[PDB]
RNA sequence: CAUAUAUCCUGAGAGGUGAUGCAUAGCCGAGUGAGGCGAAUUCGGUGAUCCUAUGCUGCCGAGAAAAGCCUCUAGCGAGGAC
RNA sequence: UGCAUCCGGUGAAGCCGCCGAGUGAUCGAGUGGUGGAGGGUGUGGGAGUGAGAAUGCAGGCAUGAGUAGCGAUUAGGCAAGUGAGAACCUUGCCCGCCGAAAGACCAAGGGUUCCUGGGCCAGGCCAGUCCGCCCAGGGUGAGUCGGGACCUAAGGCGAGGCCG
RNA sequence: GUCAACCGAGCGUUGAUCCGAGGAUGUCCGAAUGGGGAAACCCGGCACGAGUGAUGUCGUGUCACCAGGCGCUGAAUAUAUAGGCGUCUGGGGGGAACGCGGGGAAGUGAAACAUCUCAGUACCCGUAGGAAGAGAAAACAAAAUGUGAUUCCGUGAGUAGUGGCGAGCGAAAGCGGAGGAUGGCUAAACCGUAUGCAUGUGAUACCGGGUAGGGGUUGUGUGUGCGGGGUUGUGGGACCUAUCUUUCCGGCUCUACCUGGCUGGAGGGCAGUGAGAAAAUGUUGUGGUUAGCGGAAAUGGCUUGGGAUGGCCUGCCGUAGACGGUGAGAGCCCGGUACGUGAAAACCCGACGUCUGUCUUGAUGGUGUUCCCGAGUAGCAGCGGGCCCGUGGAAUCUGCUGUGAAUCUGCCGGGACCACCCGGUAAGCCUGAAUACUUCCCAGUGACCGAUAGCGGAUUAGUACCGUGAGGGAAUGGUGAAAAGUACCCCG
């Protein structure tokens, strides 16, 4: 069988100045599965943090082509999901900001 | 962490519950690692192995 | 020629020209003749590309038994 | 039955609203740049290669399709529209 | 290489020399140096067996030569700074150039070149504290934009099919 | 895991890492197959399930085309078919070489060139299999009481011959050998049964004789299927026929009656997963393969040396002195070697049997006539191909087109052809071994290369790079025994 936990889509959070500022604005950015979609992510986030999500915005980020003696090498093309919770939304603690 | 010997005692529903719990632990651990709040990095491999064992057991019960 | 169905006669290949023994290649295509074959059990006529030898033999054996052998081979 | 400054449609643009907002010339210190306050905002003129315009006129060389939209019924129909 | 012998970390080969030898290719179980591990001799066997030339091939290095050139038609300068180091980087003030462009925005194409921080033996036709260079990290948020999920043109693929 | 360390975490005799086998999972593309598509990315339908206040969303399955069966339906249109719907089974593509069948160059050589050669090469196409193909005489041979499937090897022989008789090409028989299965089935004629089609002294006609029913052992024909029966050349086989005649029982044998064939059961053989019919099933082989394990004998002395694996001297093992490693030439330090062990499971070979098939109502050997012995075939002609044979007197074989027979006193071949004689018995099928090859795997070898060599590739290798693309296509090895990889100070 397969268990479609919503936590398989949500891979990791993003830790950056921009992510922290958006956290102050109550907007949390995650690294999601590249084959996911906004509605899937909304449902997953809701089921995970027991919260209500206003919008979800996705940006696909190509991988950096880094060089080496062998030649060149490319990192992974990630997918970021920026998630605006609703007004109150009982915010998240798991980011360790 | 847990053994197949002691996973085969459990039921399908207990296994699925343990699977959900292990996926939750893995989620929390990925977040801890991203934030730097994880010393024990091997918990991730451990939990992935637990998930694999559980899926293996369930498929084994499905087939024979 | 159009590569018969009941008898499978395909073209032979060779080289034909004299007076210098040049031997430029050609083909010796069969006498394929469009024929509307009917099966008096079902009296409708389907257009086939068959050989003249096939026609002679199939007038010898009737359309029926040779059509049995033909459908047994499975060709259309 | 009518030839209608009738009616309908289309439609630039004007005006209103949007706008008690926003922005701004400038002013305060602050000097990394964080901010804060904030005047009047009427008249004309010129004037598009842009809009009305997928128009109008003229011409021959005689100028995409399909979706879409509208309508028709066939049909569905006991719930349905606004 | 077969066989038999011999030498060798008490220093083989290779390389550089000295002193010499042979009619010649060449020799040196004569010597030193360097070096560090396999070689010599005789007798046979077999050869990828000998290069100076092929406008030969590859590599390295010369000659020209510290020579030409250092890539437009705009033009740079002063002060101050930074720094080991400044014609070139930074700031300010001047001057000058474009101004249907040498401005601003897109497509195509490129693909991270963007931003921040750091660096400076390569690159930049000089130098370089600078950089489109190097390193690390970050960065691209769409119901309405451009596209798909709507439509078809040319044209393409083309169930079956026909023809071959 | 590693380049390739470092950091941080941990695991492990409760047996990790690692090795082998079997399984599970196995995104997306790709035959690619739900549909689309610029391959690896876009859009879905249906069913089930989850999730939502519901739409959205998620997951699991499934959904290509074609062929062949099976079932339903059966257009114009009536028969009916084409077709449509459903289901099931399969294919599709890749692969280094080898194979079979087809197609088929040119450079070149001929000192030109066209015939010819190159060459049936390269290339292409279609197809396979682990081998293939061929193969059980319508053969060879030459009068020998001959051989006796096929393939392959060597010879025959660079011969006979062929050839613008030029360049060149080039057999076969026969012989010696490999391997041996001189192997096995069938169609036909006759019966029997079933069935389709058309019909019916429709009864004196449907078993074998005679009686009686029966209204058909159809009056039948005719075609097909099935089963028998028959598979050959000294011709054989069938139909008739006659002598002998190895098992038992039952039911039919149109019907009951005596007597002639068939069909079931039983003892038994005979074979078998094979070409000769086909699967499954077990038990079981210190049989094998896929991990490995053990495995003798020097801390020997002296000396040199950084180090002994060198030298000198002592011993020792040896079914082990093979090859490597270890601080320099190590049998006795290590991995190992000789040698010997080892498989839970999977797989492959066997054996034993279940089981399957067949014979078993059977054969034996004889006598004289009709029937059969593979048909659009052979043969013939025309044009061609290939055979040594280049159309020549050109057989044999073979493609196309026409024409077109005979079934044994028949036909084919024995190098035009005729006669005789001999051999064989086409037009139907199958068939192992000897033979060819190596993408890949294992173990090994080299008077093979040893980094401009050897694979292009010891290294980032079909990479970087070049090119739109097909495609082309590099260079780059060595510290040292051990990083002990130069702390620290000085110039900078």
């Amino acid at each position: 069988a397969t268990i479609t936990d919503p936590r398989d889509i949500i891979l990791a959070p993003v830790i950056s100045e921009k992510s922290y500022g958006l956290i102050e604005d109550n907007v949390y950015t995650f690294v999601v599965h590249p084959d996911s979609n906004k509605t899937q992510i909304k449902i997953a986030i809701e089921k995970i943090f027991d919260v209500k999500v206003d919008s979800v915005n996705t940006a696909n980020r190509q991988g950096k082509r880094k060089r080496t003696r062998t030649g060149f090498g490319k990192r992974k093309s990630t997918k970021r999901a920026i998630v605006k919770l609703a007004a109150g939304s009982k915010p998240i603690d798991l980011f360790g900001a | 962490g847990t053994t197949p010997g002691e996973l085969r005692e459990l039921t399908d529903d207990e296994l699925k519950d343990k699977l959900r719990e292990s996926k939750e632990e893995l989620f929390n651990l990925r977040f801890q690692m991203a934030t730097g709040q994880l010393s024990n990095n091997r918990r991730l491999r451990t939990v992935r192995q637990e998930i694999a064992r559980v899926y293996t057991v369930l498929r084994e019960r499905e087939l024979g | 020629s159009a590569h018969c169905q009941v008898t499978g006669r395909g073209p032979g290949f060779g080289n034909s020209v004299s007076h210098s023994h040049r031997r430029t290649p050609r083909r010796w295509d069969p006498n394929i003749q469009n024929k509307t074959y009917y099966l008096p059990s079902e009296g409708r006529r389907i257009r086939l590309r068959v050989s003249a030898k096939g026609i002679k033999v199939i007038d010898r054996d009737g359309i029926e038994a040779v059509v049995a052998r033909m459908r047994a081979r499975g060709e259309k």
